[PDB]
């Protein structure tokens, strides 16, 4: 038709006027049929068996210090500056990890020698402030700068935790490897 | 005069004034979790504006970064791929089954039961799981950028959707079991916190709190993305 | 080429509805048994009810 | 959000300066007779006279404020302070915000003239 | 005693806090040295963004500790 | 002499350790209730645990009456299980009376809930010390209640009388429903959570609790279900021993403290067992669950007893 | 630099599982946004709630809180 | 000396012993209320005491046969009137201002 202005065809469906609540006298149980409910918890046993049930069967726990959950390869822990096979720094200081990133960790100081190559005088990451989304990885395109997959390095003072270029060749020169084999599984994907 | 007394019942500060039991008023307060995340974008571009939007509400991350790279999108006028818009779907689902695991055994351990708050973390950790394999870090995936979605699904990562939508079936049938028909759990709350039609329109409520009240609206049906 | 696919069938359907099967017997079967149980009980207290009377009228 | 807190107002603006004028004398009021309750409620080391004396100077640093809709801001903004203060919504350390000049000298060597702003190059 | 259990104050206050949780989660319990993070003893845990509000009242948990 | 210090050292020494041993007992059930480890381990080194995290809790701040009040409670907690009986005839103390005694230190015991709200008082905390005073007394009204129409079979205040009584029939399989509402009067009595608004020196409170709760299993076990009381046993012996020696008297003591302690350890699991399976109440349902509607019940089962012993000849004689 | 972004405004709202989530962005036409607010959905659940949770018990205080779904990353923020 | 007596001394001093060692090893340093928080305690006093007045008969019901019993039961059926009063009139319960009064709305 025409509708009535103010008005359109999304009225209310088929039944959505909802009967009335049905009186006591409209009921199918009996009142000692329901009152054997009432005065014996029906249900309350119901949920003691279910929690009985879960009593009966093997647990979900891991030891920690001896055992780790399961993890991806593209999962991101610790920073590490990576280095080429014949052994070569690969950062170029082509300066994109420090333009990208969302909370500012990175600080290069960039200087080049007479061979015409151009590497970086001081690396930084404050990992107080880094806050792991992997885009410094993503935007390197020479890939040097990586996420380990080490979680177990928490420190006790936050001078160690100011991560220099030091500090990050070393955790690249550690873990290689297992860096190689995941950034090699990753590599299909990217 | 009716005297009542003050006393100040995540991190949040509440007053309530008290006559014996009944509260007469309440007063929620709010920002001492205020961090500025509303200033700090304007000087950030969208690429680094996304991880701010898993910041906040943090329960159900996916569902947070997808409105900001919808809104984006809108703005772009472009267009996310057709792949792109199933794997979107399904992870802002696996984030709504996860919100509500966190919400329904959370409620059940405020009012008391304290089973199914256990139960629910052992579920949830299968969850994420399935982000920790999807991007790098568990409970902060950037995973759907603007332009779309930041990478590939792993080799064998559907399969494994698959087996646990299987069980996830039964075992959240065995956490229903013992809230739905409980006495306890329905006698604290048959007459609690009730919003009637026309007053869950006026303080702007929506969700699972303006469906609670009758009125059929939901942003996924009536214009949905 | 590489990326994760379904299977060309289809995986089999998963159970979403409620699954409830009735595990309780009738109510009034309960209340015919604990009426059984306790007049049976009843039965055998008052029986020693008068047997302990018995041996106090010896003493 | 139906009733208010407890010693709100609903913000309302004037059109006229005498009744701004009334509004700013009611609220001097206020918080001069409310001033022995901040002493007890935040803990200060000091005596209410100076917190009185505070009161009054503060009031001494708008008094020659000629447009009216910026004295009906500066009266809107001073009752929002006076409610934050009276109730326990201020803490004992942003109370103290007030009295920065009063809780301890920082050293020698307050600069006066041009030579000793200019020692240390104007601080 | 002190060594063998271990009831830390959490100061749960953010995004982190529910990471706190997982550890009161079935996976990675620790019940068996014996923390608890379920809630007066002598350590507290800061976890998440410390805003401008916040700062005298995290000072005001942290001194009525025990020594 | 020494004949009973070396009894009364032995029954303390045990009684001290089961309750110890009762708050392991639950870390572990409800460990694996939430399919969680828990504490390490339970053994002769498991006590280490409750223990040190005894020792650890005498670590913290505190901030006359406040002494005494953990004290009255604890020693009220500690003299009832005297009167309990662990086998036939065997109490610390005989006393003709002893129900008489196990009711007036239930009334004991409700004091230390009022005087724990004085100390660091404020003005809310005062309220919800109240609170927690008036369900403890409102639940030990049926307590009472009920224990008189247990002894309407008896009409004995002696507790071997009850289970000797008892020897032909538990009192818990004709008057089941009692079993039942004695079972939540008991943790009721007890903060146990599903009766816990109220909750949600202190060694001293977190030891009395767990007394409470092992001693009012007695109470239930030696009342309600049988106390000591297996089965008959008199074949089993004839081929076994062929006469009285203290090997004899040893294996059935044994076997009498067997029986009454798997009533006590299986009515304790289940305290713990309807911990775990549900939430708590409003102090209002838990005040109108008291008075309005298990307590007419409790009259009315307390008419129809009488009337039932009247309808036969059936009146107990002492 | 980024992408740039063509200058307009929009507010795009979904259903989070909290409830209706948006976002109000303002675009100069830089790469930087210009002004973006969120909806937390948390926001108007707990200002709603002194007009609810009036003449409710105080333990009736707290099951209310749980279904209103207050994480307070949402409320604020 | 019996063994009841050593219990009852040695208890107190069991208790005086943890709570010496608790001063040894430690670290040191109106409102309105509603009408049922009272009224519980008040009302429970009458109900704990006919409780003793049912305990002399427990004891003695055998001698008592046929008389006593019609006069206990009277004296609970005395006992339960006073119990259906308290409960007709909602004694216990405790009341709130949740309710709109759900008055329609009337134009004009
Ligand atoms: C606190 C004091 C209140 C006294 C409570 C009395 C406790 C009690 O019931 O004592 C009963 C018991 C003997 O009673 P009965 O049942 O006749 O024993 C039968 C023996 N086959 O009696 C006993 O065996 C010993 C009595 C213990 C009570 C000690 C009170 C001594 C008071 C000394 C005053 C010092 C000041
Ligand atoms: C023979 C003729 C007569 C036939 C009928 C039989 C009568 C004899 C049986 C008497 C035994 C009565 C048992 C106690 C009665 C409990 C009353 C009840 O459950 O419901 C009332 C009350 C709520 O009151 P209302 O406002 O009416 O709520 C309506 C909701 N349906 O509900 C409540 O407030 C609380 C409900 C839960 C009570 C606390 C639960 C304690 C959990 C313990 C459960 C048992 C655990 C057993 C463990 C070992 C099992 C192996
Ligand atoms: C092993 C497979 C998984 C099993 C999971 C569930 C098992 C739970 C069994 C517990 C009992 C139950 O819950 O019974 C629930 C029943 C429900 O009866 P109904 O079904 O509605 O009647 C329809 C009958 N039909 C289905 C045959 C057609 O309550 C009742 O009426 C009465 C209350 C009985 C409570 C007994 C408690 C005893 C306390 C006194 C000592
Ligand atoms: C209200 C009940 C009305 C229904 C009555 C129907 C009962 C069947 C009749 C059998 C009588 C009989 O034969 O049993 C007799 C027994 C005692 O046996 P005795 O020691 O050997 O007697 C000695 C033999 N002389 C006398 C020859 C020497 O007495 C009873 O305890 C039976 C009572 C049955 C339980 C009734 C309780 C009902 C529940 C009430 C709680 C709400
Ligand atoms: S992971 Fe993120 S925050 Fe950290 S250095 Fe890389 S881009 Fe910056
Ligand atoms: S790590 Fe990459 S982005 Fe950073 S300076 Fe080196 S090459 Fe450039
Ligand atoms: S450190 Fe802050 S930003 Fe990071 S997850 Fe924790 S709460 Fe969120």
């Amino acid at each position: 038709n025409i509708y009535a202005g103010g008005s359109a065809a999304a009225a209310p469906p088929a039944g959505f006027r909802i009967h009335r609540p049905a009186t006591w006298e409209e009921s199918e149980e009996g009142a000692l049929s329901k009152a054997t409910k009432y005065f014996l918890l029906a249900e309350m046993f119901r949920g003691l068996y279910v929690v009985l049930e879960q009593f009966f069967r093997a647990p979900y726990t891991i030891y920690y210090p001896f055992e780790k959950g399961p993890v991806s390869p593209r999962f991101r822990g610790e920073h590490a500056l990576r280095r080429y096979p014949s052994g070569e720094e690969r950062c170029i200081a082509c300066k994109l990890c420090e333009a990208i990133c969302p909370a500012l960790a990175i600080t290069i100081d960039a200087e080049e020698r007479i061979d015409g190559s151009r590497r970086t005088t001081k690396y930084d990451i404050d990992m107080t402030k880094c806050i792991y989304c992997g885009y410094c990885q993503e935007s390197c395109p020479v890939d040097a700068i990586v996420e380990t997959p080490n979680v177990e390095y928490a420190t006790e003072t936050r001078e160690e935790l100011l991560y220099n270029k030091e500090k990050l060749l070393a955790n690249g020169d550690k873990w290689e490897l297992e860096l190689q084999y995941a950034l090699d599984a990753d590599a299909p994907y990217r | 005069r009716i005297r009542a007394f003050t006393i100040n019942f995540g991190v949040l500060r509440l007053i309530l004034e008290l006559s014996g039991e009944e509260i007469i008023r309440s007063d929620p307060h709010v920002g001492l979790l205020h961090r500025g995340t509303e200033k700090l974008i304007e000087y950030k571009t969208y690429m680094q504006a996304l991880p701010y939007f898993d910041r906040l509400d943090y329960v159900s991350m996916m569902t947070n970064e997808q409105v900001f790279s919808l809104a984006v999108e809108k703005l772009l006028n472009v267009e996310v791929p057709l792949r792109g818009k199933y794997i979107r779907t399904m992870f802002g689902e696996i984030t709504r089954v996860l919100n509500h695991l966190m919400s329904v055994c959370s409620h059940a351990m405020d009012v008391g039961a304290l089973t199914p708050f256990l139960w629910g973390f052992e579920e949830r950790e299968k969850l994420m799981e399935f982000y920790e394999r999807v991007s790098g870090a568990r409970l902060h995936a950037a995973y759907v950028r603007p332009g779309g979605v930041s990478q590939d699904l792993p080799a064998g990562l559907l399969d494994d959707i698959y087996m646990w939508a299987t069980q996830f079936g039964d075992r959240l049938d065995e956490i229903e079991e013992l809230l739905t028909d409980n006495r306890i759990w329905k006698l604290r709350t048959v007459n609690i916190g009730t919003v009637t039609a026309q007053d869950a329109l006026n303080l702007g409520l929506s969700g699972p709190m303006l469906r609670g009240s009758g009125i059929p609206f939901d942003i996924r049906k009536n214009a949905p993305y | 080429v590489g990326q994760d696919l379904p299977p060309v069938g289809g995986y089999e359907p998963v159970q979403w509805r409620r699954n409830l099967p009735a595990r309780g017997f009738r109510p009034l079967v309960y209340l015919a048994a604990l009426c059984g149980i306790c007049g049976y009980g009843f039965y055998r207290a008052l029986g020693g009810i008068q047997e302990r009377r018995e041996l106090k009228r010896e003493k | 959000a139906i009733i208010a807190t407890a010693f709100a107002e609903t913000v309302k603006f004037s059109g006229s300066k005498q009744e701004l004028q009334k509004r700013t004398l009611a609220l001097y009021r206020q918080f001069l007779r409310g001033a022995p309750t901040f002493a007890d409620l935040y803990e200060v080391q000091f005596s209410i006279p100076t917190i009185r004396t505070k009161i009054r100077q503060e009031f001494e640093r708008h008094r020659f404020v000629d447009d009216l809709s910026i004295q009906n801001v500066l009266y809107a903004k001073g009752h929002m302070e006076y409610q934050e203060c009276i109730n326990f919504w201020k803490q004992q350390a942003q109370f103290l915000k007030y009295f920065p000049e009063e809780d301890d000298i920082q050293g020698r060597h307050q600069p006066s003239n041009f030579v000793d702003k200019f020692l240390k190059n104007r601080a | 005693a002190r060594q063998g259990s271990f009831w830390p104050v959490t100061f749960g206050l953010a995004c982190c806090a529910v990471e706190m949780m997982h550890v009161s989660a079935p996976r990675y319990d620790q019940d068996r040295l014996g923390i608890i993070f379920r809630a007066q003893s002598d350590i507290m845990i800061v976890a998440g963004t410390l805003t401008n509000k916040m700062a005298p009242v995290l000072r005001q948990v942290y001194d009525q500790m025990p020594e | 002499m020494i004949i009973n210090i070396v009894e009364i050292l032995i029954f303390l020494v045990c009684v001290l350790f089961s309750v110890a041993y009762l708050t392991v007992a639950e870390r572990k059930t409800l460990a694996y209730m939430q399919r969680r480890l828990g504490p390490n381990f339970v053994g002769y080194y498991g006590l280490l645990q409750a223990f040190a995290d005894a020792v650890k809790l005498l670590l913290k701040e505190i901030v006359i009456i406040l002494v005494i009040s953990p004290l009255i409670t604890l020693i009220t907690a500690l003299i009832g299980w005297v009167v309990i009986p662990l086998g036939p005839g065997i109490t610390l103390g005989e006393l003709n009376l002893g129900i008489l005694f196990s009711l007036a230190i239930g009334s004991l015991g409700v004091f230390g809930s009022l005087l724990s709200g004085w100390s660091s008082n404020s003005k809310y905390s005062l309220l919800g010390s109240i609170r927690s005073t008036a369900q403890l007394i409102s639940y030990e009204l049926i307590l009472t209640s009920i224990f008189i129409i247990i002894i309407m079979f008896v009409s004995s205040l002696n507790i071997t009388t009850i289970i000797e009584t008892q020897r032909v029939v538990w009192y818990c399989i004709p008057l089941l429903p009692l079993l039942l509402i004695f079972f939540i009067a008991s943790v009721a009595e007890t903060a146990r959570p599903p009766f816990d608004l109220t909750e949600s020196p202190f060694v001293f409170f977190f030891l009395a609790e767990y007394s409470n709760i092992i001693l009012i299993s007695a109470f239930n076990g030696y009342l309600l279900l049988g106390g000591y009381l297996s089965f008959n046993y008199s074949y089993l012996f004839n081929i076994l021993f062929n006469d009285y020696s203290y090997v004899s008297f040893l294996f059935e003591g044994l076997i009498n403290s067997s029986a009454y302690a798997i009533k006590l350890v299986f009515l304790m699991f289940s305290f713990i067992w309807v911990r775990a399976a549900f939430p708590r109440f409003t102090y209002d349902n838990l005040i109108n669950f008291c008075w309005i509607i298990l307590l007419p019940l409790l009259f009315g089962i307390f008419l129809i007893i009488p009337s039932t012993l009247y309808i036969f000849d059936s009146f107990p004689t002492l | 630099k980024g992408y740039s972004v063509p200058p307009g405004e929009t507010y795009t709202a979904i259903e989070a599982p909290k409830g209706e989530m948006g976002v109000y962005v303002v675009s100069d036409g830089s790469e930087r946004p210009y002004k973006c607010k969120i909806r937390a959905p948390g926001f108007a659940h707990l200002g709603a709630f002194d007009h609810i949770a009036r003449g409710h018990f105080l333990p009736d205080a707290v099951a209310i809180i749980g279904t209103m779904d207050l994480v307070f990353g949402e409320v604020d923020r | 000396m019996n063994t009841f007596i050593i219990f009852i001394i040695l208890i107190p001093i069991v208790g005086f012993a943890l709570l010496a060692v608790n001063i040894l090893l430690a670290v040191y340093k109106r409102l309105a209320f509603n009408a049922a928080f009272i009224l519980v305690a008040i009302l429970f006093l009458p109900f704990d005491l006919e409780i003793s007045t049912l305990l002399p008969y427990v004891m003695s019901i055998y001698l008592v046969s046929n008389y006593g019993f019609t006069i206990v039961l009277l004296f609970l059926l005395i006992l339960i009137i006073g119990f259906v009063y308290e409960i007709n009139t909602n004694a216990l319960k405790i009341n709130k201002h949740n309710k709109p009064n759900t008055d329609s709305l009337i134009y004009k």
